[PDB]
């Protein structure tokens, strides 16, 4: 099951309708893809057949 | 039989630093590869087991793999455990047993230098009363460990039964060399003087006493 | 769970060392055992195992009548004798757990030594074994130091003014000798104001000996 | 037989009909999906891991 | 007809003589044998009559 979604995830009980304050986070991390990242730091195509 | 490993591998904090462990046709290809670490003075643990996996307990930033008949480790986040040394563990069939590596010391990317303090120590009268005189010069707070000590009778470098330790790393990430050379009392006090002129990248610090002082 | 093992001293070549290993906690009928060494100067090397339920036993291919290995499942330990020590053998032993359990050739692919143990450093060497000697010595702030000679074996503790001068002491590493003794000196930092006027005792127990020398340097003039 | 030169891989374990018997079953319908993960993550791409 | 061999089992375009873990696999497998399994994992001694 795919999901998209871009609302704030809240981790306590501060309802965050917008902001992100010190509980409230965003929930789309992005990487980063250095030549200087060693072997386990790389990105692989991982694809998989169902 | 054994497997071949960088003596020194070292990387700046922040970012990543990889160790290689080649292997022959029957010994990583065919087995397993596992990767040990030890503290000083203590027992090692287990930090990668069937070349993926990691046991309960280890953080998830140290990841292995191999590809062909080599494997590599490759350690994230270098602080206060990665200046530990790194073990190569296999198994083989022309041994028939476990083998493993020579062994990887894994250090970061800084100590001022230390001027070296040299001081001569002629034996002393209580030593002449029994017959005995044992020259010894011990140099100290010194960096990086690059002494040499000569045993010179003020016209020449003469050495006879040497006895020349290591530096040993103290509390303070300093040095400290030692070496003794024992003679008959008479031999001792036929010199007119003796000096221990010690060469320390450079900066030799000429230390000449009197056996009367 | 802990795997405490019992070491050796200081010994003459070619004779026979006993270590042992014991084992509490687990059921001690389940998991087979491993013997590795390691020397100053080098890495791991394996020897061998044993199985506490069965008297299987297996040898390195360099070590084939060097070493005979030793059950005791009532005692729930596991010893091993050396024989016809070597020079370069000066080595810490350690007393290795595997999980899971193999006694085929074939079945040492997927053993891992998972528990170890503490080891224990033996040694290899040779000279008597008697108390130390203590060797006057005068100075050259003024340092001066405390020298002892001949002790055997390993190790030895320095102390000034019976424990009542602690500042400024600073042992050095033990020498190597070819007469097969060991060497050691104590050098302080004191003043220059105080080298003769407040004058200080050096002592140096050997409890393999059972012998305690006190003395009283004085500097020349 | 156009699926094994597409660089060497670095993880294949399959949890189910084997890889090389599979011209000699003939399905219905094989679904195909991919994405890039770390090197890190690799590991977990698996049936019940977390 | 027995068979004893511990020779790698390729199953790739790729020939594997003495390499493995891409796509030639150790042909022999262990027993995970423990007393903490139910009725459907334990070690059964078999013994046949021809
Ligand atoms: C993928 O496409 C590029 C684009 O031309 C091509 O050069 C490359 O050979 C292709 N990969 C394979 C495995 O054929």
């Amino acid at each position: 099951e795919r999901d998209i979604s871009t609302e704030i995830y809240q981790a306590g009980n501060k309802p965050c309708n917008g902001v992100a304050g010190v509980n409230c986070y965003f929930p789309l991390q992005s990487y980063g893809f250095r030549p200087t990242y060693g072997v386990g730091h790389q990105p692989y195509r991982v694809v998989v057949l169902s | 039989p054994v497997l071949t490993q960088p003596p020194s591998a070292s990387g700046p904090p922040g970012q990543s630093v990889s160790i290689s462990c080649s292997g022959s046709r029957s010994n990583i290809g065919t087995n397993f590869v596992y990767w040990y670490q030890q503290l000083p003075g203590a027992a090692p643990k287990l930090l990668i087991y069937k070349n993926d996996q990691r046991p309960s307990g280890v953080p998830e930033r140290f990841f292995g793999s191999k590809s062909g008949t080599s494997a590599s480790l490759a350690i994230s986040g270098l602080r206060s455990e990665d200046e530990v040394d790194y073990y190569c563990a296999a198994w083989d069939d022309s041994l028939s047993g476990h083998v493993f590596g020579a062994g990887t010391k894994v250090t970061v990317l800084g100590q001022p230098k230390a001027a070296p303090s040299v001081t001569l120590f002629p034996p002393s009268s209580e030593e002449l009363q029994a017959n005995k005189a044992t020259l010894v010069c011990l140099i100290s707070d010194f960096y990086p460990g690059a002494v040499t000590v000569a045993w010179k009778a003020d016209s020449s470098p003469v050495k006879a039964g040497v006895e020349t330790t290591t530096p040993s790393k103290q509390s303070n990430n300093k040095y400290a060399a030692s070496s003794y050379l024992s003679l008959t009392p008479e031999q001792w006090k036929s010199h007119r003087s003796y000096s221990c002129q010690v060469t320390h990248e450079g900066s030799t610090v000429e230390k000449t006493v009197a056996p009367t002082e | 769970v802990q795997l405490v093992q019992s070491g050796a001293e200081v010994k003459k070549p070619g004779a026979s060392v006993k270590v042992s290993c014991k084992a509490s906690g687990y059921i001690f009928s389940d998991y087979n055992i491993h013997w590795v060494r390691q020397a100053p100067g080098q890495g791991l090397e394996w020897m061998g195992w044993i199985s506490p339920d069965s008297d299987d036993t297996n040898y390195a291919q360099s070590f084939q009548g060097r070493v005979t290995m030793t059950r005791d499942t009532s005692i729930t330990t596991v010893y091993m004798e050396l024989s016809s020590l070597r020079s370069d053998d000066t080595a810490v032993y350690f007393c290795a757990r595997s999980v899971g359990y193999c006694s085929l050739n074939s079945c040492q692919r997927w053993m891992w030594f998972d528990t170890w143990g503490q080891g224990a450093l033996v040694t290899v060497s040779s000279a008597s074994t008697k108390g130390p000697s203590v060797f006057p010595l005068a100075p050259s702030t003024a340092a001066l130091g405390c020298l002892v000679k001949d002790y055997f074996p390993e190790p030895v503790t320095v102390s000034w003014n019976s424990g009542a001068l602690t500042s400024g002491v600073h042992t050095f590493p033990a020498v190597l000798q070819s007469s097969g003794l060991y060497s050691l000196s104590s050098v302080v930092t004191v003043p220059s104001s105080s080298l003769g006027t407040q004058t200080y005792i050096c002592n140096v127990n050997h409890k393999p000996s059972n012998t305690k020398v006190d003395k009283k340097v004085e500097p020349k003039s | 037989s156009v699926l094994y030169n597409f660089a060497p891989f670095f993880a294949f374990k399959c949890y189910g009909v084997s890889p090389t018997k599979l011209n000699d079953l003939c399905f219905t319908n094989v679904y195909a999906d991919s994405f890039v993960i770390r090197g890190n993550e690799v590991s977990q791409i698996a049936p019940g891991q977390t």
